[PDB]
């Protein structure tokens, strides 16, 4: 024990001696690959979805480079990790949500869309013959009840709701600038919810970010369609930050 | 893929089955489980492995498992395979049932589960089941029964045999005891107690520790009951009274 | 070892059986790309290994539907196989809603169908990346490049194969936004003559085509005539 | 080499080694030569027997009226294919009720063979072809490869030593769209023996022919059938 | 059969009778007609009694799954879509007419079910060969937004219509309330037919009947 | 297409060391314990819960499996959801044959036996949890482990996941067989204040009862008036 | 280990190179082609005494214008024997007229390479067969000999040996062979031939004779035949 | 499905798991088979002894059918297979021809059955050899052997599991017109075949017999140990 292996156990979702699963931590070491980091926040009113958004090259059509996702009219997500894994995982979502509607007549839950995926993830690691996909999905969407939501699931096929949360290079920074933020808010809950996400994005990067340079997702208790903002909509944020 | 198939199903240089060899290892650390047959009954006596003082009690055995009306089956090896063969004798049994009307013959029984076994190491990849079976039974062809069967699909009948932690020893305490043609359930009993208290050598035996089973036939009807802990304790006195008794 | 599954990740979260598909593509002779204010203009630099074969033989440019042109780099049995995919999925759709599929989605669609051979021991990944041009009046241009990981993007300028680099910063010069289809097949022509190693592989046939406001959104050759003007321009600009 | 076992397996210089060796079973094969004019397509096979006493391996194959082939590499899979471009042409006549076009039965044939070099556990077809084939855009010679590539030819040489036949037809390739077809034959002929160890000849025992153009269906010469292309060669 | 639901103001109240035929003979007089679909949901049923029992039994036992992974309270279109998209797929083999009714977040819902799979969404519906004179009663006397007491007053009035004018129905009323509180399972509400009493009595005394063979088996 | 072949197999000493090895992610596992009461069944466990940023009611590690069953467990979360699934559905097609909700043992047996399954079968790893299944039926409470090979055992008391070594001995010095259901939840989360580390809330560790009325989660303020004596 | 269809650097695959080294470890058997017939002669190769001798079955009718010669792995050619036997009668079922020669050698030729793990049925062929064979017969044509091997090649011969002593036995072959040889002289040669190479001294029980001729039927020599022809030899 | 191909060509022409199934067949009792004038005699070794055993459940000897009988060497449990997949056969060949089958064929039909388990996908051979006996419809009594490979021979006389190079040495010595002059020298010649390789003789030599229309015939150890005794006793002079 203390990281040995025997036979395939890291070519292959079997267990290794210490009971690991090396194929599914290796995928969790290709999120990073594509160098990018999200975070995401939920408060009473609405939930925000904020990513980097690099555009390297000139010749790209920049209305084309995108990881801000619509599953349904309702249900936006972020993706981070690799590119093609992760467009795949959208389109799952989207048939599942879309089966869901048509099954039982009414929209599926944050929830349950999150676990889904997750379910689905869980198999990859049981079964021999293909990889986990190396990408991390975060849902955001308005639940009637219990209020804005965000779920985020993994290659491990673990979910959860929080409060925010992150992913990609800096997960680890963001978590806890994130944790440091709302100790200090009553009932434990964040207030000024497009401002934080930016801000610890921000912080954790060292960048002081173009409208160019980051693309915004909210759904809201007033209007829960997904919404991706504008350019002008994303520097009005950025302005009212510089300016106190 | 060729690369992580470990090709269980294969012959080695010497003409071996080596899942089988290996299953076989893991039968003999199991608990010990014997069967002796009788002029007026069979039994099944077994070593318990749930032993803890936390355990519940909840089921009337721990590894005697009932198959029909007139037969009855104990296990040495991996619980979970024994579990999925068990179910299979009693589906089998039932088949038979069905398409006969008369209760299945108890080496047919067998038979039919050991082609189960052999086929498991002949084709299809996988593991071989982990799992020897005891079955005790009476059919109207030879009357009281005792078989055997491993995980290589063989199987075999006797008047008297042992499976499990200490087979070889058990065996030899046996061979030297049973009389041929002379044996009655309650002298089984006795011998069984012998051959535990021998073969339980870490350490002192004890009723919580043994579970034991006797089929017999009363007014044209098959019985198959588990001793009650009551009667485990009188048969284990009765050795121990027996042994005082050795020298003068 | 880590390198011999497209289902096995290597400790460092990489999939190499991806990364070596990429190399035979980087391996090519160079294909680009170029969207402009009114279509979409091609060009393959073809490498002649053999005197005997036919002007034509082993195309790199398609038709996958009537507005939709397709280039491409690396192993060319892959990237016909891919063709085919890409036209069965254009002839789908029309059948099943009734209209020509939008380019867009069908960059998706067919990204996605190369993505699915990037997860399994039981196949392997397309050796191949293309590009997909279409133009129409509703949607204007489009040119979307899609590489063997299933990774689909739209551009201005494209360029895949082993002159890549050199071919996009001759591409950068260009204000594409504001030429047409016929200015710019010159300067597709001049780019593959620039980045062309003359020393090293000796003979080339350059290939053609556009689709836009002057095919009617038919993606079709460029014909022979303003083919040889283009390379008579590109040649005298190497001077 | 834990890179060349599975035709699934990519090297780390993007290389299918697999495939490479499928094609070393055509480059071991005899050599075979195909050529066209303006009128005709021919195919010329030089045939190799295992003994003084065996007849002599078929080279050349029937596929429809319009269209025939020249084998090297394994046989087994030259008549797969062959029986697959056999079926391609009769369904085409049964459908359409006329000859299937020369370069979509090429078409075929690259995405048929293509499938398996994709696929654990199959493996590429170890045979290359030259075809031969005359429809409404004239006469062809097509190669196909193990690699699931073909290519549209004015003249090919596959097979062992064909490098100098193919040193031979471009020397030459400038008159053959003007040729006779006694001219184009004679052509092929010469090239194909470049081939031949220096002491050896083309003999009615060893060389088959090919025909197919305007007049003429797909027509095979062997045996004392070749004698009028062979006398001649003055 | 006759059954039948109403919304009233802050619910559902459904209805049944009791009687179930074969033929033109009774041969159930208290069928329990009113199944149950989740703690919120309940359906009627009329049609082929084993299609009925299985059908509201499978939809019901689906939706204890989808609430248990959803840990939500089910909704009334959710069992509506199930039931109506097996009973399309089944092409009206399987000879089940439902009256679903409930209440979820989204407030009280009433649906007819039929054996092809069509649904109605309505305040009012009825079905079982009673189910013209229940209906006759709600097109009378139905109004919107009634107080609890006058929806029951009025369910049982049609189904009571039914079982005296509908040879196919019978023998008791049974009521189910359903409101956003309140579950009230009301079987038998009513028992407007009784037997009529015997007259003679036929106590026949041992040895009476004339026995050719006997045996005692004793038991433990 | 699915590997066909067992990705477990016998050593040459006769061990299947998959299974061995999914035993060890059960070990490493947050701590879960069960009390069989004379009335009834408690099963807690504690929240593997870093951050303040989780929402803690959004997943449950004790879950329904029917009105009268409940489950936790030890080990790997995702391979639970899967058996949880498994149970439910499993339950839901007794009912619908029987008419009658699954006798707690049927449900164990149901469930062991597709642990079994994954011992065996082709292209797949065995399953890295252990399960512990509460219920009532017959008048009387079930306390029931299930492990990765498919065996399963009843269970007066016990202990699974990190440091359950300790928890049982901590258990065998403190059951007894007239303990009432109120003092057993008392003793379930004292076992798990034995290996906590972090200080107990009712947000990171969760509790679920079992009796004659049926099974069912403890809400939070249930738990916390719990906590305040411990 | 490596899948049964890979190919080895020289562009063959292994395992029909190793299928081809099977059947040197087989009994020699020779085919002669002659213009009044063909003929078939086999080693028997009898390892005891108390084996009996005519229960060693190398040359067998496929047909009654059809004789065939086996070497190598005898089990495997029983699938390949009996699928000759079938396609002559489905031809003469569908056709009324015999199937030559020729087309018997193919249509047993197209089983060869169809092996292999993950395109086919639940338990198709895993390797290809360890046999090789001498289809002697007469069609239209006249007399024809075929060899074919376990690569799917088949190929006409005039005279050919297969086997542990081919080579030997193809030598003598080309010298003793003309175009003009009768069939009895043809006999007598293969005899000759098998008389020198055979580890055993040869006689009438444990070697194995048949010819097909214009005239006549399939027909295996009888113990009293053999030991005519052996008088000379 | 498991489809890997399990036996397969070595360098050398070799098929592995076939060589390694002759082994098993190698390591198995002794069994042999003698062809008589009008009688067919089956013994065969041991196994083990052991007084614990019930005798009846362990025959190593078997009918087929009425007219035909096997006996093996090797894998017990694989014999089974064989021999119940042989026994269904014969019903079918009775079936669809209204006659018995004979031993030639039958035994190719266990021959073509084992020939096909080393060449089919997912399934290792049959690790057994096996010596078929009995009488064909016109009175002509038969002796087969098969093999794992498939290969199979008729035989005068034969041997196969360990210590048939020996037995099979013997048996070319003995077998002669004189030693199967009468049906009691037959049986005698076996138990004779067997007695020279068999440990503690003997004691554990089980015989059968099968003669011409009469079904097969067990021999007891009282009518085994008369034979013994009668050759024995003979040794001396
Ligand atoms: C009802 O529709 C009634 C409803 C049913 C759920 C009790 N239907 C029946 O009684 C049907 C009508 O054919 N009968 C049966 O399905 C035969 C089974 C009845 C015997 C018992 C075992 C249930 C009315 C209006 O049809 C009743 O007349
Ligand atoms: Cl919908
Ligand atoms: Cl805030
Ligand atoms: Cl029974
Ligand atoms: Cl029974
Ligand atoms: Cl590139
Ligand atoms: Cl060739
Ligand atoms: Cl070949
Ligand atoms: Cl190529
Ligand atoms: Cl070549
Ligand atoms: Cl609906
Ligand atoms: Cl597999
Ligand atoms: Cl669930
Ligand atoms: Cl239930
Ligand atoms: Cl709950
Ligand atoms: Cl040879
Ligand atoms: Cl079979
Ligand atoms: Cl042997
Ligand atoms: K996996």
């Amino acid at each position: 024990s203390r990281g040995s292996s025997a036979g395939f156990d890291r070519h292959i979702t079997i267990f290794s001696p210490e009971g690991r699963l090396y194929q599914v931590e290796y995928a969790f070491k290709a999120i990073n690959q594509g160098g990018l980091t999200s975070v995401a926040v939920r408060g009473k009113d609405c939930a925000v979805i904020v990513t980097q958004k690099k555009v390297p090259d000139k010749l790209l059509d920049s209305s084309t480079v995108t990881h801000l996702f619509k599953i349904t009219e309702n249900i936006g997500c972020v993706m981070t990790g690799m590119t093609a894994d992760s467009r795949s995982q959208v389109q799952r979502a989207r048939y599942e949500a879309a089966n869901w509607k048509y099954k039982y007549g009414y929209e599926i839950p944050v929830d349950m869309l999150c676990k889904r995926i997750a379910d689905i993830s869980q198999v990859y690691t049981q079964n021999a013959e293909m990889r986990p996909l190396g990408c991390c999905m975060i849902l955001i969407g308005i639940d009637e009840e219990q209020g804005p939501q965000v779920y985020k699931c993994d290659p491990a096929g673990y979910y959860c709701g929080f409060k925010a949360t992150a992913a990609g290079v800096k997960q680890t920074e963001s978590t806890s600038f994130l944790e440091k933020k709302v100790k200090k808010k009553f009932d434990w809950t964040f207030e000024q919810t497009v401002e934080t996400a930016i801000t610890c994005l921000s912080t954790v990067l060292s960048i002081d970010f173009k409208p160019s340079e980051i693309e915004v997702g909210v759904v809201t208790v007033e209007n829960p369609k997904f919404r991706i903002l504008t350019e002008a909509e994303i520097d009005a944020h950025l302005v009212a930050l510089a300016e106190r | 893929s060729r690369r992580y198939d470990s090709r269980t199903t294969i012959f080695s240089p010497e003409g071996r089955l080596y899942q089988v060899e290996y299953a076989m290892e893991a039968i003999g650390h199991a608990g010990t489980c014997l069967g002796i047959l009788a002029n007026d009954g069979v039994l099944l006596a077994a070593e318990r492995r749930n032993i803890h003082k936390l355990l519940d009690e909840v089921f009337f055995s721990e590894k005697i498992y009932k198959l029909n009306e007139d037969m009855a089956c104990s296990v040495a090896g991996i619980t979970s395979d024994a579990n999925v063969l068990t179910n299979e004798l009693r589906l089998i049994a039932q088949r038979y049932l069905l398409q006969y009307q008369e209760p299945i013959p108890c080496e047919q029984l067998v038979t039919a589960l050991c082609d189960i076994k052999q086929a498991y190491t002949q084709f299809g990849g996988k593991r071989p089941f982990g799992v020897s079976l005891l079955y005790i039974g009476w059919d109207k062809h030879y009357g009281f029964q005792l078989y055997q069967s491993d995980p290589s699909g063989n199987y075999g009948g006797w008047k008297a045999t042992c499976i499990g932690n200490n087979s070889a020893a058990a065996v030899s305490m046996l061979k030297q005891d049973y009389k041929e043609g002379e044996m009655t359930l309650k002298s089984a009993l006795a011998l069984a107690i012998k051959v535990l208290n021998k073969t339980m050598d870490v350490s002192k035996l004890s009723a919580e520790k043994v579970e034991i089973a006797t089929l017999t036939r009363e007014n044209g009807k098959t019985v198959i009951r588990v001793l009650k802990q009551k009667e485990v304790e009188q048969l284990i006195k009765k050795h121990e009274e027996e042994e005082a008794k050795a020298e003068r | 070892g880590y390198d011999l599954s497209a289902s096995t990740f290597s400790p460092d979260g990489r999939v190499f059986q991806v990364e070596y598909a990429m190399k035979a593509v980087e391996n090519s002779s160079t294909a680009i790309g170029i969207r402009c204010k009114d279509g979409v203009v091609f060009g393959v630099e073809k490498l002649v290994l053999s005197k005997l074969y036919e002007e034509g033989s082993n195309k790199r440019l398609f038709n996958v539907d009537r507005h939709v042109g397709m280039a491409v780099a690396g192993l060319l049995a892959d990237a016909r196989s891919l063709a085919d995919i890409a036209r069965e999925e254009a002839s789908n759709f029309r059948s099943n809603f009734g209209y020509n599929i939008p380019l867009k989605h069908l960059a998706d669609r067919v990204a996605m169908y190369v993505h699915a051979y990037t997860l399994y021991s039981a196949v392997r990944p397309f050796g191949c990346s293309f590009m997909l041009g279409s133009y129409s009046v509703n949607d204007g241009a489009q040119l979307y490049m899609i590489d063997p990981s299933g990774v689909s993007y739209g551009y201005w300028g494209c360029a895949i194969g082993k002159a890549r680099q050199a071919a996009k910063t001759e591409i950068e010069k260009l204000q594409m936004k504001e030429m047409t289809c016929r200015d710019i097949v010159k300067e597709v022509a001049k780019i593959i003559y620039i980045v062309h190693d003359e020393v090293k592989d000796k003979a080339f046939e350059l290939e053609l085509s556009w689709v836009g406001e002057l095919t009617n959104g038919r993606h079709e050759i460029v014909p022979k005539d303003i083919r040889e003007e283009a390379e008579k321009y590109a040649k005298e600009s190497l001077k | 080499n834990q890179y060349d076992n599975d035709v699934t397996v990519w090297s780390p210089q993007g290389r299918i080694h697999q495939i490479e060796y499928a094609m070393e079973a055509v480059k071991q094969g005899s050599a075979t030569v195909g050529l066209k004019s303006k009128t005709h397509a021919v195919l010329v096979a030089l045939k190799r027997a295992q003994s003084e006493l065996a007849a002599h391996q078929k080279k050349i194959l029937h596929v429809d009226n319009h269209i025939g082939i020249s084998i090297a590499g394994l046989t087994a899979d030259a008549r797969l294919l062959c029986n697959f471009m056999r079926q391609e042409c009769l369904d085409s006549r049964f459908v359409f009720d006329r000859p299937l076009p020369v370069s979509r039965l090429v078409s075929l044939i690259g995405s048929k063979t293509q499938i398996p070099t994709q696929r654990y556990g199959r493996r590429p077809y170890g045979v290359g072809l030259l075809i031969a084939g005359y429809d409404d855009m004239g006469p062809h010679i097509f190669q196909t490869c193990p690699s699931a590539n073909y290519f549209d030819c004015r003249a090919m040489s596959i097979g062992a030593r064909s490098q100098s036949a193919r040193t031979y037809l471009e020397r030459h390739m400038s008159e053959f769209m003007e040729c006779n077809l006694n001219e184009l034959v004679k052509h092929g002929l010469r090239a194909l023996r470049e081939t031949l160890p220096a002491e050896q000849d083309l003999t009615t025992k060893n060389v088959s022919i090919g025909i197919v153009g305007k007049d003429l269906e797909f027509t095979i010469y062997d045996d004392d059938d070749v004698s009028p292309f062979l006398e001649g060669l003055e | 059969t006759t059954i039948a639901g109403v919304v009233y103001k802050d619910g559902i109240v459904l209805g049944a009778d009791t009687r179930a035929t074969e033929g033109m003979v009774v041969a159930d007089k208290n069928c329990s007609k009113i199944h149950f679909i989740s703690p919120n949901i309940y359906c009627c049923g009329a049609g082929t009694a084993a299609d009925t029992d299985m059908t509201t039994q499978l939809i019901s036992s689906n939706l204890e799954l989808h609430s248990l992974s959803t840990g939500r309270l089910p909704r009334v279109v959710t069992a509506n879509r199930m039931l109506k998209q097996m009973l399309f797929r089944y092409q009206g083999y399987i000879g089940a007419a439902l009256v679903l009714g409930g209440v979820d977040v989204t407030g009280p819902h009433l649906y007819s079910i039929y054996p092809h799979g069509s649904t109605d969404k309505l305040p009012y519906v009825t079905m079982g060969s009673g189910s013209l004179a229940a209906m006759a009663v709600f097109e009378d006397k139905f109004r919107p937004d009634m107080e609890e007491e006058e929806a029951k007053n009025l369910v049982s009035e049609a189904i009571a219509a039914g079982i005296f004018n509908d040879l196919g129905s019978g023998s008791n009323i049974d009521l189910c309330v359903i409101s956003k509180n309140k579950l009230d399972f009301l079987r038998p509400y009513t028992v407007p037919n009784k037997k009529g009493t015997r007259l003679g009595r036929y106590r026949c005394e041992k040895g009476t009947t004339a026995v050719l063979t006997e045996k005692i088996t004793p038991l433990e | 297409r699915g590997y066909s072949f067992s990705l477990t197999t016998f050593s040459p000493s006769g061990k299947l060391v998959q299974i061995e090895y999914a035993l060890a992610a059960v070990a490493g596992g947050a701590p879960s314990v069960g009390i069989k009461a004379a009335n009834g069944v408690v099963l807690a466990t504690e929240k593997k819960q870093k951050s303040i940023l989780y929402d803690e009611r959004s997943v449950h590690k004790v879950e329904p499996i029917t009105k009268h069953i409940g489950l936790v467990y030890s080990g790997m979360g995702p391979d639970y959801r899967v058996l949880v699934h498994r149970a439910r559905k499993l339950a839901q097609q007794y009912y619908l044959v029987y008419q009658e909700p699954i006798p707690t043992a049927q449900l164990v047996q149901r469930v062991a036996s597709v642990m079994q399954e994954y011992t065996q079968s082709g292209g797949v790893r065995p399953f890295g949890v252990s399960l512990l299944i509460c219920g009532w039926n017959e008048g009387r409470p079930y306390l029931f482990q299930s492990d990765p090979s498919g065996a399963y055992f009843a269970w007066k008391a016990t202990a699974m996941g990190k440091n359950y070594v300790n928890g049982k001995t901590f258990l065998e010095k403190r059951y007894n067989e007239d303990l009432e259901l109120e003092d057993a939840i008392h003793t379930a989360i004292l076992t798990l204040k034995e290996s906590f580390e972090g200080q107990m809330t009712e947000d990171n560790i969760e509790v679920g009862i079992c009796n004659e009325a049926g099974f069912r989660r403890l809400t939070p303020t249930e738990v916390k008036d719990y906590l305040a004596a411990i | 280990d490596r899948g049964v269809n890979t190919f080895s650097p020289e562009g063959r695959l292994f395992q029909v190179e190793y299928a081809i080294e099977a059947i040197k470890l087989g009994s020699t058997a020779i085919g002669i082609q002659t213009s009044e017939g063909v003929c078939l002669a086999v080693e028997k190769r009898i390892t005891s005494p108390l084996m009996e001798p005519s229960s060693i079955e190398k040359i067998v009718e496929i047909d009654a214008h059809i004789g065939c010669a086996m070497s190598g792995l005898i089990a495997d050619a029983k699938t390949l024997i009996d699928k000759a036997r079938v396609e002559t009668q489905n031809h003469w079922f569908t056709y009324n007229e015999t199937m030559t020669v020729e087309s018997v050698t193919q249509a047993v030729s197209n089983l060869a390479l169809q092996f292999g793990e993950e395109d086919a049925d639940p338990g198709a062929m895993s390797r290809p067969f360890g046999v090789a064979l001498l289809f002697g017969g007469v069609d239209e044509k006249g007399p024809q000999l075929f060899h074919m091997d376990p690569s799917g090649t088949f190929v006409q011969c005039d005279a050919r040996a297969i086997g542990s002593a081919s080579e030997g036995a193809q030598s003598s072959l080309q010298e003793v062979y003309h175009k003009s040889m009768t069939l009895k002289e043809a006999i007598k040669s293969s005899l000759i031939i098998l008389k020198q190479v055979m580890e055993e001294k040869l006689n009438a029980t444990n070697i194995e004779l048949a010819t097909v001729q214009p005239g006549q039927n399939f027909h295996m020599f009888t113990k009293e035949e053999l030991e005519e022809v052996i008088k000379d030899i | 499905s498991y489809d890997r191909a399990i036996t397969v060509f070595s360098p050398d022409g070799h098929l592995f798991q076939v060589e390694y199934a002759q082994e098993a067949v190698k390591k198995g009792s002794t069994a042999v088979g003698v062809r008589g004038r009008d009688i067919v005699v089956l013994g065969v070794e041991k196994k083990s002894v052991a007084k614990l055993q019930d005798e009846r459940t362990v025959r190593k000897i078997c009918a087929l059918d009425d007219n035909v009988c096997m006996a093996f060497a090797g894998l017990t449990a694989d014999a089974r297979i064989v021999i119940n997949r042989a026994r269904v056969e014969c019903q079918s060949h009775r079936l669809t021809v209204e006659d018995p089958v004979t031993v030639e064929y039958i035994t190719r039909y266990i021959a073509s059955l084992k020939q096909r388990y080393t060449q089919s996908n997912g399934r290792r051979p049959f690790g057994i050899s096996a010596l078929i006996v009995g009488f064909d419809f016109d009175g002509t009594p038969r002796l087969y052997q098969t093999d794992p490979s498939g290969t199979y021979h008729a035989w005068k006389a034969n041997a196969i599991g360990r210590g048939a190079k020996s037995v099979r040495e013997f048996l070319e010595k003995n077998y002669t017109d004189e030693a199967i002059e009468t049906d009691d020298l037959t049986i005698k010649l076996v138990i004779k075949a067997l007695l020279e390789v068999v440990q503690s003789g003997g004691k554990n030599i089980e015989l059968a017999v099968m003669r011409r229309d009469q079904s097969l015939k067990i021999l007891n150890p009282e009518e085994i140990e008369k034979y013994v005794a009668e050759i024995e006793k003979e040794k001396e002079e």
